[PDB]
């Protein structure tokens, strides 16, 4: 509709936010991770099982390099 | 002969409601109907003679998002004007597209009143140019009228959208409802907000409640363009007399508007006549150049004044001139309307041609070119997309406003042996 | 009763000529129709309604009836010799003009195809036709013996003056 | 979808590779989220805010401290993420310290 495309909105500001608030504590994640990252969490999940595995791909691709 | 008014829109209905309530107080009727006792008139014009001894208007009541059409609902008027027929934005594609679904039964709501009366004249549009509700279910509904009725005269009494403003669509949406009042129309009227707004703040020191009081103006010279057709006179008993002198050709039928008074909250017709011709009475505010212009005045007027008032406005040249021919200022007398206040007993309107209006037109032209330059303020319109995904009407209307603007270049010319 | 006949006609043809060809006519019917009403402005309020007025204070300041009966009578015999009613050669160019607007509308309202030569050349002898009796009713009436009234009236611009 | 396809697209976005050309690093994120999907540890979205501006101190980013105070409000404005703490509790446990 035109509203159901103003969610649309509301929701690429959220991933835009959130991307502000990941270069200000420096993490690797761009925009297209955090689109994933975001999605994760509505179902809701463990940030500390996420993290070592973000931490462990970001250490596996020089890795597999 | 018989006039079906229609209104759609917020701002349309509310200068309908305002317009009927003012010929409620003008004729001999209550707010229910009822017949007074001191009513040469005819009450057969906008109002028919309907079945419970109210003379009940032929209205077209039409709603999109309603919040002071649920305000009109619960009003004493609603028991003068109510043949049931209501039926359900901020986009002239939103307006359009829904119009477009439903165009069906609102065309039924339209054959019903239209066997109602017995004679028909025209069909008065209550419309707001870029008003949002107004807008693009009013250009729809034009296509449908003229289209479906060719035999019929179209009347869209239309507001200039400025009304010193956020909405960066209007210049489009505007455009497009342009290229449909200039195809589809037969006669426009055109009034400035900016004109009335200047004219307002004037009179009184108002600054919020700027609509109500603009409300009062439009239904006021809504009255009194008619009144020739609602009280009988010698010629504008039909709208089509006074469409005809003024409109030269099918391109310029845009009419400016003005009023001599513009005080109502002795005198004289000479002292109104010069009084008028100045464009700082017009309530619409190179060479420039009126094409046909035509005076109506009601009041207690000695027949020889119009005559030595037309002499002194001949020799002293204070109305611009038609080169291609002769089309000027006429002079026209109709009766002093009962129950009306007593002040500017002598009291005149004009309606005119002029080719000052392309300046307006331009104007806005030129603030579509910029917005349409910068291809950042189309907003990305879900409507707009879906209902063109070229966005090629936009051009059609440039073109077409352009086609326009080159006309009335041309008949400002000696020449209109040149066109555009 | 005719000039309204032929104001009806006039006006038929600009809205049925508006089609959701030529101009010729354009400008023909923006000189016949700002004809006709123009000599009901005049014709009215000139002669029958100052009159008419000044007849009310005859039927309040005269004391008998063969007076009044001279009033009404005068005021009859102006309202048809100050037009072309008694005029003593009628002013023929009226009826002239009058015949030429009645060809003019029969022929534009065909103007439904389904040639536009001939109708754009039979526009354009009437469109001759009409125009030099058009300057000759102003001439005529100019010589005749109040006229700068109908005259200004008819053209104002003085596009044509003759 | 489901968690796990989705998981994989993560797998697919910080490395730059195909699914088919590795299958051994979204085993590892399959062994360690799995077995586990409701956190067992404390939840407040405001002990977190006041965890990234400790942080932000410790790091001299002290100017960007005060940015986390219009970012935490711009993210209540939109209001349309479910848990605004299992997210902010993530962003917080990637952290360099560049200085």
């Amino acid at each position: 509709a035109a509203a159901a495309a103003a969610n649309l909105n509301a929701v690429r500001e959220t991933m835009d936010v959130l991307l502000e608030i990941s270069r200000i504590l420096n993490t690797g994640l761009d925009m297209e991770t955090l689109s994933i990252c975001v999605r994760l969490c509505e179902q809701g999940i463990n940030p500390e099982a996420l993290s070592s595995v973000i931490k462990e791909l970001r250490k596996a691709t020089e890795a597999l390099k | 002969r018989e006039i079906i008014t229609l209104q759609l829109g917020q701002c349309g209905n509310q200068i309908g409601f305002e317009f009927w309530k003012q010929l409620c107080a003008e004729h001999g009727i209550s707010p229910e109907g009822i017949v007074e006792e001191f009513a040469t008139d005819r009450k057969d014009v906008f109002f028919y003679q309907a079945d419970d001894e109210h003379y009940i208007p032929r209205a077209v009541l039409l709603d999109l998002e309603p919040r002071v059409i649920h305000s009109i609902l619960n009003s004493p008027y609603a028991k003068l004007y109510n043949p049931e027929n209501i039926y359900l934005g901020n986009n002239w594609a939103s307006g359009f597209s829904q119009g477009e679904k439903i165009h069906e039964d609102i065309f039924d709501i339209i054959d019903r009143e239209a066997d109602g009366s017995d004679s028909l004249e025209g069909f008065v549009l209550c419309h707001s140019i870029a008003g949002g509700t107004g807008s693009g279910l009013g250009s729809y509904l034009l296509e449908r009228l003229n289209d479906r009725y060719p035999k019929k005269l179209v009347q869209t009494y239309s507001v200039f959208p400025n009304q010193d403003e956020d909405v960066v669509v209007q210049p489009y949406n505007s455009l497009l409802t342009l290229k449909r009042l200039t195809q589809n129309a037969d006669c426009v009227v055109v009034l400035d907000n900016t004109a009335l707004n200047r004219i307002a703040t004037d009179r009184l020191h108002i600054q919020n409640p700027s609509f109500s009081q603009i409300n009062q103006l439009v239904s006021t010279i809504m009255s009194a363009s008619t009144t020739t057709l609602r009280y009988p006179g010698y010629m504008n008993n039909d709208l089509i007399g006074l469409i005809a002198s003024l409109i030269p050709t099918p391109r310029l039928h845009f009419l400016m508007t003005g009023y001599t008074p513009l005080t109502t909250d002795k005198t004289t017709v000479l002292d109104v006549m010069r009084r008028l011709l100045q464009p700082k009475n017009v309530m619409v505010s190179t060479n420039h150049c009126y094409i046909a212009i035509l005076n109506i005045i009601q009041g207690e007027v000695d027949p020889t004044q119009v005559h030595k008032s037309l002499q002194r406005i001949r020799e002293r040249k204070l109305a611009n001139f038609i080169p291609w021919g002769p089309a000027s200022i006429q002079v026209a007398l109709s009766r002093k309307s009962p129950y009306l206040p007593s002040a500017h007993r002598v009291s005149g309107l004009m309606m005119a041609n002029h080719t000052s209006i392309s300046s307006l037109f331009e104007r806005t032209c030129r603030q579509y070119d910029k917005l349409r330059k910068r291809e950042a303020f189309l907003e990305q319109f879900r409507k707009e997309d879906m209902f063109k995904d070229n966005f090629d009407e936009m051009d059609t209307s440039r073109e077409i406003v352009q086609q326009l603007i080159d006309e009335y270049h041309a008949a400002t010319r000696p020449d209109y042996i040149s066109w555009g | 009763f005719y000039c309204k006949h032929v104001e009806r006609q006039l006006c038929s043809v600009w809205i049925s000529n508006k089609t959701a060809w030529f101009a010729g006519a354009f400008t023909l019917r923006q000189r016949m129709l700002n004809f006709v009403q123009n000599i009901q402005y005049y014709m009215m309020f000139e002669v029958m309604e100052p009159t008419w007025h000044i007849l009310e204070k005859n039927l309040k300041s005269a004391s008998n009836i063969d007076d009044v009966l001279g009033h009404h009578t005068g005021f009859l015999d102006t309202c048809l010799k100050d037009c072309m009613l008694t005029n003593p050669e009628l002013l023929k160019v009226f009826s002239k003009l009058m015949s030429v607007c009645v060809m003019f509308t029969n022929c534009m309202q065909k103007f439904t195809q389904s040639l536009v030569s001939g109708f754009e050349a039979t526009i354009n002898k009437f469109d001759k036709n009409f125009s030099a009796h058009l300057l000759d009713l102003l001439a005529r009436l100019s010589i005749y013996s109040g006229m700068a009234s109908v005259i200004s009236r008819l053209d104002f611009n003085g596009f044509y003056t003759e | 979808k489901s968690p796990n396809v989705l998981l994989q697209n993560l797998c697919c976005r910080i490395l730059g590779r195909s699914e088919a050309d590795v299958a051994q690093q979204f085993q590892y994120a399959v062994r360690v989220i799995g077995s586990n999907f409701a956190p067992t540890v404390e939840r407040d979205e405001f002990l977190v805010a006041e965890k990234i501006k400790k942080e932000l101190i410790r790091q001299r980013r002290e100017a960007d401290a005060a940015l986390f105070s219009e970012l935490h409000r711009k993210l209540h404005s939109q209001g349309v993420l479910k848990n605004k703490w299992s997210i902010l509790y993530l962003l917080l446990s990637l952290s360099e310290d560049p200085r």
